């Protein structure tokens, strides 16, 4: 069957640059036209290059032209794409799709963050109280978990998309709608190794 | 470049329903147009190629029509998994664009939200900043405006709203309306006021309180 296996992006900060990948297999590699498509944070899909199977030329959208490169290994079945001068706008899920313009196999999504931020784990404040929850401020990069009394309570539970704030930092509220017991707010920042356990008191 | 015009941009609707999904090419695309189906932490998924040509492994109640500049798409009797955003995507030339994408999302009764203040933690204000936050939870449709009074000052550049997906159980949405403030700042002023606008409140609902 069609596959395409994508590599691992990466963390960068403006003007940097990374390189991510695709190893196809179960088609005609060597002859087929392969292309990058873009998607950011609550934007739409969008279109970033595409390599030609029979002749290697290449095609890429202006806002990438003499940025990023895309390349291919015929030997190894390797798409790549060679993300140079990274920019904020940069930030995306990444998929290495089969064809030109007809998209029927797409690689898992690779994300690319691009930001002049440095890890932080996030400062967990209580939203007192009916409704209480917490506050998850100030943390990078994405993502974070938030779970109630270690994952008991798991009803009621709106725990809000993270918002990129003006400071470059991220930030999401947790909230629960209790009746009339404690509750503790359980949250997780893998990129900086951080677990906060957070009780909400009235 | 080719514009990619979509319509609608959210389509209320529900399960069982056969619904028609319209894409506008700014010039001539001929055929050459795709449809794509995408659901959050999925990767898109084809749905119709060449304009009308039902994509290979696309369910059978995806349809296809048009040609020029004015394309369709239709989904006879929608599934649940049917409610994601739909693009449309000409690759008749170079760059090849896709629309900004139609919404399908639930349709259900109207709801008013149930709107809720808090202000800042003591602990938060020991750190040189201060946020208020202001819920509306479980409302229909998703339309909500939320307005933020300083000591009867409307507020501009220093709120952020985020707001969550449809309710798997009620099909409603939560929203989450934050206000910045410097620690200074906040103690400059008294009322803090969170003024919601609904299709469900007869009368705007202001949720307040005092420093
Ligand atoms: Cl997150
Ligand atoms: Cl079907």
């Amino acid at each position: 069957q069609v596959q395409l296996q994508h590599s691992g992006g990466g963390l960068e900060q403006p003007g940097g640059s990374l390189r991510i990948s695709c190893a196809a297999s179960g088609f005609t590699f060597n002859t087929n036209d392969m292309s990058w498509v873009r998607q950011a944070p609550g934007k739409g899909l969008q279109w970033v290059s595409t390599i030609i199977g029979i002749d290697d030329t290449t095609h890429y959208a202006d806002s990438v032209r003499g940025r990023f490169t895309v390349s291919r290994d015929t030997s190894k079945n390797m798409v790549y794409l060679q993300m140079n001068s990274l920019r904020v706008e940069d930030t995306a899920l990444y998929y290495c799709v089969k064809n030109s313009g007809i998209y029927s196999f797409w690689g898992q999504g690779t994300l690319v963050t691009v930001s002049s931020a440095s890890t932080k784990g996030p400062s967990v404040f209580p939203l007192a109280p009916a409704a209480l929850g917490c506050l998850v401020k100030d943390y990078f990069p994405e993502p974070v978990t938030v779970s109630w009394n270690s994952g008991a309570l798991t009803s009621g539970v709106h725990t809000f998309p993270a918002v990129l704030q003006s400071s470059g930092l991220y930030s999401l509220s947790s909230v629960v709608t209790v009746p009339s017991q404690t509750y503790i707010c359980n949250v997780n920042h893998k990129p900086s190794n951080t677990k906060v356990d957070k009780k909400v008191e009235p | 470049d080719i514009q990619m015009t979509q319509s609608p941009a959210t389509l209320s609707v529900s399960p069982g329903e056969t619904v028609t999904l319209s894409c506008r090419a700014s010039q001539s695309v001929r055929t050459n147009v795709a449809w794509y189906r995408h659901k959050a932490g999925q990767a898109p998924m084809i749905l119709v190629s060449g304009a009308s040509t039902r994509a290979s492994g696309a369910p059978a109640r995806f349809s296809g029509s048009g040609y020029g500049t004015e394309f369709t798409l239709t989904i006879t009797s929608l599934q649940s998994e049917d409610f994601a955003v739909y693009y449309c995507l000409q690759y008749n030339t170079w760059p090849r664009t896709f629309g900004q994408g139609t919404k399908v999302e639930v349709k259900r009764t109207v709801a008013a939200p149930s709107v809720f203040i808090f202000p800042p933690s003591d602990e938060q204000l020991k750190s040189g900043t201060a946020s208020v936050v202001c819920l509306l939870n479980n409302f229909y449709p998703r339309e909500a405006k939320v307005q933020w009074k300083v000591d009867n000052a409307l507020q501009s550049g220093n709120s952020q709203e985020s707001v969550t997906e449809q309710d798997s159980k009620d099909s409603t949405y939560s929203l989450s309306s934050t206000l910045t403030l410097s620690k200074a700042d906040y103690e400059k002023h008294k009322v803090y006021a969170c003024e919601v606008t609904h299709q469900g409140l007869s009368s705007p609902v202001t949720k307040s309180f005092n420093r």
